């Protein structure tokens, strides 16, 4: 699917002959599945049936269940995507810790060089050198935390030295919602590939089955970061829906340009790959 | 062909 | 039958008696509104076992139960034209009457020429001795169960009204003549609506939540 | 919760003051939500609402989604504090070779026992002492492949010697019908479980899915063939309406008589416990 | 304008708006079937200030609000009258249509010169424009709301209706409808009476136990 459909609005929702019945009061609509790729419900009034989630699980569209605040709740999880799951298993239960730790190196390498990138774009000279020195030291098994020195920096610069991520501002709201869209579809996307999402290429302590499609969301931070930064001052339903406006901008990939969408795919498709035949490629985003 | 269809309150 | 909104998942079918209960005063008043301007509004649908659309014709609607005359011009139309049709079906009756109405033309002829102004006749018809005799349905009612009642017995005589919808007429019978209205309502195969503001304990009834999903109830 | 609820008819499920209303066509049922544990739905014609599943996100009850065949396809996945199930997939990660190869073992004894003692029941001396001969000398890592050959001895004796599995007939279908509803029904309490059902019993292939509920529901395959033996001369639409008895029909199970979907209930859970706990006892199931 | 059955102790006034909610179904059918039938039945008897008996035909019921027709021939002339006093309260607006009348009647009056044969006219007035404009009430695309509200602004315009009663009506509106309608009796002045069979909550309603007590009651 190309299309995202967001529902805020009260209504029933069916499965009509391969085709999705939005059915309301005042109107009815239908939209066909085929085109359809994340199906958000962002209020507790919408009414939906099991047949529509089966065929939501077949046509693997990702399903995200909000909450009366609006912010997402749940999104559903299908068991098996396709039958190269099962064989995926036994490849991520002999992965090594070299490939693991390397990918994971990589990927934060590309993360802090996408912030140094944005620190650039928004021309600082010290705050960008100091992100890329930081880039360029970073190590293996991160002994010195130059991630989260790069995140504290990176965020103390941009909002002020009094910001915090430990905030309950309205900033690190649209932040954690960003993030939370975003390893959303990341999630759907390991989901896709079948590999387990609850093992991490980083810490092998912390058991969070997020901690895959947030090491594989890493780089792309930067994006939620901008739009974070330039919308700051409005409130922050306009931030949201600023938010929704990056699933239909398009990013320039190494190749060409791209949707958001692709990207995610033929990436975590490319460091799927990449973990399997042991780092033949790492694929690199930039901004 | 529109990316983002929104049903409800069109903000 | 079925009937088909579009705050419904899928349409509901309505076989003998049927109690609909809509907990929502916007879309029970906006319903009652889209059952008087069927014929306007395309929103609400009806599909019968053919799933071909009725016209508003087709459709009784009552929502006053007294307020509802029994006799109307075309139901003595109708009426008048079955007693003529059930008089034409036996030739010999036809036959006696034609020979008592000619007598009673002779006699009234035969008066007519005593007087001493001129007199011009036509004829006598069974129709019009039948519209002459005042042939009615009856029309004493002693409450709305009965009132009701006759609703229902018109409602299968008249062929061409395919449904039968009562609007909150529910609230004025008891739970007991709701039970007798049912078993009667199974007994004269006739297809009835009924829609309620709120739900209605001890029968079996179609509730409607202000959720929008519907779900049944005993 | 204690009470795991499934709902196997068509029904509408709604949340009014922290009771869960459940409604359906014969009757109207509240439940507390503190009561119920896991929450199932077997059908596709049940309609429910994104509130009651935020009540359920609040809850942490797991939902649990089936598609018309009764296999379940998608679960809810929440974003926060998630259900202990998940924390039980990573021992299920963790299971030992050894564990998985005395229950193999086990579930295969189990099996061939019970072909044994069918042809017992069907008074065929010599093809019974014959399985009843390979139990008796089955063992670890499976070099005699007792299994296999038990396998054409009974199929042989219920069938006939010119009766194969190979082959393309009403019989091999119905026996596939029957393995797919006992695959669906084991499937169906190994996802209860939380289990991964990707990751089999059998270490020798990962082809198939369902390879964990596909082990686990060998010890009661015979019950299909005793049917399909009896009925094998009718056609294949009379042979599922008998095997689709199967399910009204109630079994013995060794502690007391019960329905079929509380003895594959007990003996998950039974497998389940004994593989995390490493071996504490095998649930033993005969006909 | 008081209302008096054999149920209640002492005939009950109403003033404006009233809400009367009859908790038994018998009662109710019972008052509603002596609502109808009034003329018929001596049991149900209102009397206004003078104590005199209004007749059935003073009184006027209303159970279906959208079968009920609103159109008629003294509303929709008594409706004309009005805007003919409407239009007659201002000189400017009353002098600009006499101009364009008077220009009208002179093209008229030319093309009747012109005939062969000898032709007379009279005037053309305002309410004949009115007439000929065909103005009436629109209930076709009416809310039930909106339908109630009409007939509370014809009730004033129907002379020989002492009494607007309405039977059930009260389960279509929202509490806030209601409460614009009896905001709206409040200021219109006409006496209007709701039977429900169940309370209504947040206004000002008499109910009558299935013990036959009638009681006030604020919610
Ligand atoms: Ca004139
Ligand atoms: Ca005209």
């Amino acid at each position: 699917g190309w299309r995202t459909v967001v529902v805020n609005i009260h209504s029933k929702l069916s499965y009509k002959n391969n085709h999705l019945i939005f059915r309301n009061s005042y109107k009815t609509e239908m939209i066909h599945l085929s085109e359809i790729d994340i199906l958000l419900l962002e209020t507790t009034d919408i009414v939906l049936t099991t047949m529509l989630v089966k065929r939501l699980v077949d046509e693997n569209i990702l399903v995200i269940f909000c909450d009366d605040k609006r912010l997402p709740t749940a999104f559903l999880t299908p068991y098996y995507a396709r039958h190269d799951s099962s064989l995926q298993i036994a490849r991520q239960i002999a992965w090594k810790e070299n490939v693991k730790c390397e990918v994971w190196t990589a990927i934060i390498a590309q993360k802090i060089l996408n912030q140094s990138y944005y620190l650039g774009e928004c021309s600082f000279f010290e705050k960008s050198q100091s992100i890329m020195e930081l880039y360029h030291g970073l190590e293996r098994f991160d002994p010195s935390n130059r991630e989260g020195h790069s995140a504290r920096i990176y965020f103390n610069t941009l909002f002020g030295n009094d910001f915090t991520r430990e905030s309950d501002n309205d900033i690190n709201a649209a932040l954690d919602y960003g993030y939370t869209l975003l390893l959303s579809m990341f999630a759907r996307e390991v989901v896709v590939c079948g590999c387990m999402t609850q093992i991490g290429l980083k810490h092998a302590n912390q058991f969070n089955q997020f901690n895959l499609a947030s090491d594989i969301m890493e780089p792309f931070r930067p994006i939620i970061d901008r739009i974070v930064y330039q919308n700051r001052h409005n409130n922050f339903v306009k931030i949201k829906k600023e938010l929704f406006s990056i699933f239909s901008e398009t990013y320039l990939y190494n190749g060409k340009e791209m949707y958001l969408s692709n990207i995610v795919s033929d990436y975590t498709k490319k460091v799927i790959k990449a973990l399997n035949q042991l780092g033949e490629e790492i694929p690199e985003f930039r901004i | 062909e529109e990316r983002l269809v929104f049903l409800g309150d069109n903000y | 039958m079925k009937i088909n909104f579009s705050l419904l998942d899928e349409p509901m079918e309505v076989n003998l008696g049927t109690v609909l209960v809509i907990e929502d005063v916007s879309v029970f008043a906006q319903l009652v509104k889209e059952f008087y301007q069927y014929d306007e509004q395309s929103n609400l649908t009806i599909f019968d076992s053919k799933i071909r659309s009725i016209r508003s014709s087709e459709l009784l609607l009552i929502t006053d139960i007294l307020g509802y005359d029994i006799n109307t011009s075309q139901v003595l139309k109708l009426l008048h034209t079955d007693i003529v049709s059930q008089l034409n079906d036996k030739p010999e009756v036809r036959s006696e009457i034609d020979s008592l109405v000619s007598l009673i033309t002779d006699i009234i002829m035969a008066e007519c020429i005593e007087n001493e102004l001129d007199i011009e006749y036509d004829e006598i018809t069974l129709l019009e001795l039948i519209k002459a005799l005042g042939v009615r349905i009856e029309t004493k009612s002693c409450t709305v169960f009965e009132k009701i009642f006759e609703i229902l017995q018109i409602f299968k005589y008249l062929v061409k009204k395919r449904i039968l919808v009562f609007v909150n007429s529910l609230s004025y019978f008891s739970k007991d003549e709701i039970y007798q209205i049912l078993e009667y309502t199974k007994l004269s195969q006739a297809d009835v609506l009924f829609l309620e503001p709120r739900q209605i304990e001890g029968i079996q009834q179609f509730i409607l939540d202000k959720d929008y999903i519907l779900m049944p109830y005993n």
